[PDB]
């Protein structure tokens, strides 16, 4: 979390967010509830990342020759046609970040 | 160990947070031939235009129905209908009848029994003889 | 305005801190014990109100929780609570026929009654913070 | 024919199209009424509210359908409901948390919300139907919305050989409610348990697409207000979602974790012993403090009911009825954020 | 001063002469209140029905409107938000929020004059395909 | 256009002449009168068949 991240979280919360339910039969707290919320946040920020992405691609041609509404507000949502959040929030990618920052040594 | 039950869902309270008018459609049938519709035809020209402009959440469908009396059929979100025959009524009587369908719900009419209807539990709980000062006979 | 008593200013936060709250509102003098989210079916057609109108109720004789109960002599001060309702519509009863008859007289006089009732929805019932007053 | 001219003019190619054209939304009285029934902002045109009623089963094109609009709205609904439960009940077990979410933003409630709006469905989709009707084909289940869960490598054995699936992994692999991922035509037939799931799914995607439309046109605050007005306004008793197994052991493990005195069951009151319907009022104490109490017609049942009520009181702890949500800080001009209470986790016992 | 006279009992089974005394006082039903000056012609009228009425000396006379307002209960509610409605004689009254106080009533022969959204207002909204919420708002 | 003797007897100004010649017959059907109205055909939530 860059300089100043150690003080960001409480003392008891630093160890909770890092402890897994498989540790000491959960006698000491685990991070199953915090992970449930953290995914909802990363899922939302990843979506907002694609909507506001200043990138435009070739539109889809309708088999029936129709023409879409072509509204600007709906153009930001049409970006999901080509880029899906799951393509960025991959297990292997996110899992690889923790190993690089030394998460495997303190978890 | 706690197992979660997945058969209970949340219930809506129309009016809390947001309101939704129950009347979603008004069918207005008239007749250019029946004499009982002389008033209905006047209601469609004089009062229906302004009444519909004031209720944009209702869908108004004006369609002729010759050989039949005029009726006001309202459709409600609950899936029921209420039709009112307005034969031999004057335009202002039609309007008073149309406001009845708007203000109404599809629920069947019921006799007055209890003012308050609640689903949330008692704030003071329900009485119990094992939670007081006891009773000596 | 008349200042609130110190005994009420001291315990009202304890009253508002408990989980649930109820109130006894008075519409035209008649009481109705309600809670946030309850539906009230008044035995009369309130004139000049259409579905969607918001009412501010300001005559409560009792505002209480499980353990504590705030009582106003005629009524509770309007500054201590905020109760609001919304007009849901107008309901009706089925037509009932009262037959007025005496013995050994054939004339059976009929009375047809079909009354309308206004329905409200209590959408707000909160106790205000009186640390300022 | 001459005596029955068409009511709504339509080109001959209308029936060939999967969904009505956008411009047709400007002549439908159902749409205009639906737009006003929800008090939507005028920034949302009728052509957009019409696109929210076309399910991917009726129109397979990425546009003209609900696919993308519903995905954005699902992310907003699930997010605002998740942060709201963790701030109102920060001690809920994970299983109860999944059911609470599914009870608010699941296909069952959203179906009731869509019906609360007066949205009728079309019998069969096509370019001739009213744009104000919900269009979908319940005979085609080959449509699925994108989510953030992954397919388990042991899913085949999970369903056949009843392999075990833990709760800690449902937060990464399963969907937002804990469910695993990836679990001519003749209309002379009756309904099916699959058509019901396809219909219930279509109504849900519509309610979600409406939220996504508000987000695209109005903004973030408008979307949160809509979710907070039609979804969070519903009522749910979370205490009824609890199902305990050996609650006397879980309570003993709770007191041991928090260092409380061992729980002792005490008979507070009784009457009718040696009868057909007695009443034993048992209360569980940890020292001198009364944790829970339960009244049943048996000594064992009254002791179990007392322990269950003691565990519910622990899990159903609420800092307040209308607590602050971390989403409130995004709205500029807000007071400083106070750290919320973070629980350790549900008790794991024998 | 005045005599505040109220009928407490009835005269059903009493002689006809007693009914005339009550008719001359103006008492037609039970608990009905009337006001008469303090004069002999009214005092003697009360000595004949003293077993039926309740009398009281009052400084002034109360009006029919002021005598009925002392039994009127408090309404107990205040309309603070009125939705759009149509008054047959006046016209269409727009939504008013008395909490922030504006009942503007618009009448006309065209839809644009009523102050409501028309099919044209919906077509111009649909053609504004360029307006977009600010990125910060999103 | 054939003008009746009853119409001519009522006509007393040049304006009455133009009116009797320009104004077409009033439509008997109510739907024809509605489509000529200025409110009902413009409301988005109203449809006339
Ligand atoms: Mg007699």
């Amino acid at each position: 979390l860059g300089q100043g991240g150690s003080r960001m979280l409480s003392e008891e919360t630093k160890w909770l967010a890092v402890t897994h339910k498989s540790f000491d039969y959960g006698r000491r707290g685990y991070n199953t509830r915090l992970a449930f919320l953290g995914r909802q946040i990363i899922a939302l920020e990843t979506t907002r990342s694609i909507l506001t992405s200043p990138v435009l691609n070739e539109p889809i041609v309708d088999k029936y020759g129709r023409t879409p509404y072509n509204h600007a507000a709906l153009a930001n949502i049409d970006k999901l046609i080509y880029t899906q959040p799951l393509d960025i929030m991959d297990k292997t990618k996110i899992a690889r970040m923790g190993i690089d920052f030394g998460l495997l040594t303190v978890m | 160990t706690v197992k979660a039950l997945t058969q209970i869902s949340s219930a809506g309270r129309n009016g809390v947070g947001a309101f939704v008018l129950q009347c979603k459609k008004l069918d207005i049938h008239y007749s250019d031939w029946a004499g009982s519709s002389r008033g209905m035809n006047g209601f469609i020209k004089s009062l229906l235009p302004k009444f519909a402009a004031a209720n944009p959440q209702i869908e108004f469908v004006v369609s002729p129905r010759p050989a039949k009396h005029p009726i006001l059929m309202g459709h409600y979100i609950n899936g029921r209908t209420k039709a009112i025959c307005v034969r031999n009524m004057e335009p202002l009587e039609i309007l008073k009848k149309a406001e009845l369908l708007r203000d109404a719900s599809g629920e069947k009419p019921q006799k007055f029994k209890k003012p308050v209807t609640s689903t949330n539990p008692s704030v003071r709980g329900v009485w119990s003889p094992y939670h007081g000062q006891g009773m000596a006979v | 305005q008349p200042p609130i008593s110190q005994q009420v200013k001291e315990l009202l936060p304890v009253l508002a801190a408990q989980p649930g709250h109820y109130t006894t509102i008075h519409i035209h003098g008649k009481p109705y014990l309600v809670t946030e989210g309850d539906t009230v079916k008044l035995p009369f057609k309130m004139p000049g109100v259409a579905p969607g109108d918001v009412l501010r109720l300001n005559r409560a004789s009792v505002i209480g929780s499980r353990d504590l109960t705030l009582q106003g002599a005629p009524y509770v001060d309007e500054r201590l609570f905020e109760c609001r309702a919304i007009v849901m519509g107008t309901e009706s009863e089925p037509m009932r026929v009262m037959i007025k008859k005496k013995r050994r007289c054939r004339k059976k006089k009929h009375v047809f009654s079909k009354h309308k009732y206004t329905v409200l929805r209590i959408n707000q019932l909160k106790i205000n913070d009186v640390s300022s007053l | 024919n001459d005596r029955f001219p068409p009511l709504e003019p339509l080109p001959p190619a209308a029936e060939s199209l999967p969904s009505p054209l956008p411009e047709r939304a400007l002549t439908s009285a159902k749409l205009a009424a639906l737009h006003a029934r929800l008090n939507l902002s005028p920034k949302i045109p009728l052509q957009t509210l019409a696109r929210t009623l076309v399910d991917a089963s009726a129109d397979e094109n990425p546009q003209f359908n609900n696919a993308n609009l519903a995905f954005v709205g699902q992310t907003l609904i699930n997010y605002h409901i998740a942060e709201w439960l963790l701030c109102k009940y920060p001690r809920l077990p994970q299983g109860i948390l999944f059911s609470a979410m599914k009870a608010y933003a699941g296909p069952k409630p959203l179906l009731q919300i869509a019906r609360s709006w007066g949205v009728d469905t079309a019998a069969v989709p096509g370019g001739e139907v009213d744009p104000g009707l919900l269009q979908f084909d319940a005979l085609k289940p080959g449509v699925a919305i994108t989510n953030f869960g992954y397919k388990r490598t042991e899913l085949a054995y999970l369903e056949k050989f009843k392999w075990r699936r833990g709760m800690a992994s449902r937060v990464v692999l399963d969907d937002d409610f804990g469910d695993v991922v990836r679990s001519d035509v003749s209309y002379d037939r009756y309904g099916n348990p699959d058509t019901r799931a396809a219909a219930e799914r279509a109504h849900a995607y519509f309610v979600r697409a409406v939220v996504g439309a508000i987000y695209a046109h109005c903004g973030r605050e408008a979307a949160k207000a809509f979710v907070k007005a039609h979804i969070m306004s519903r009522t749910l008793d979370i205490a009824k979602l609890f199902e305990f197994k050996y609650p006397t052991r879980e309570l003993a493990a709770l007191c041991a974790r928090e260092d409380f005195e061992p729980p002792v069951a005490r008979l507070l009151s009784e009457t009718g012993r040696q009868s057909r319907t007695p009443v034993f009022v048992v209360g569980i104490y940890s020292g001198s403090d009364k944790l829970g109490e339960g009244a049943a017609s048996s000594l064992d049942h009254a002791r179990f009911k007392a322990a269950m009520n003691a565990l519910k009181a622990w899990y159903l702890y609420s800092p307040g009825e209308n607590p602050r949500v971390p989403s409130d800080m995004l709205e500029e001009g807000a007071k400083p954020w106070t750290p919320a209470y973070i629980d350790m986790g549900e008790v794991i016992s024998r | 001063s005045f005599f505040r006279i109220t009928l407490h009992r009835s005269a059903i089974g009493l002689p006809k002469r007693t009914h005339g005394v009550l008719a001359a006082l103006g008492l037609r039903r039970r608990n009905q209140t009337v006001f008469h000056p303090v004069e002999p012609q009214f005092a003697g009228m009360l000595m004949k029905v003293k077993e039926l009425v309740r009398v009281e000396e009052v400084p002034h006379r109360l009006t029919k409107r002021e005598l009925k307002d002392e039994r009127k209960p408090d309404a107990g509610f205040v309309v603070e938000k009125q939705v759009r409605r149509f008054i047959p004689g006046v016209g269409v009254q727009d939504e008013v929020d008395f909490s922030k106080v504006g009942a503007v009533v618009r009448d006309g022969k065209r839809a644009g004059d009523l102050g409501v959204r028309t099919r044209s207002d919906w077509e111009v909204i649909g053609k504004m395909k360029s307006v977009l919420p600010k990125v910060k708002a999103l | 256009h054939i003008l009746s003797d009853g119409k001519l007897t009522s006509i007393q100004t040049v304006a009455n002449f133009m009116d009797a010649l320009v104004t077409p017959p009033k439509p008997k059907k109510l739907a024809e009168q509605i489509e000529q109205s200025s409110i009902l055909p413009e409301l988005p939530n109203v449809k006339v068949y």
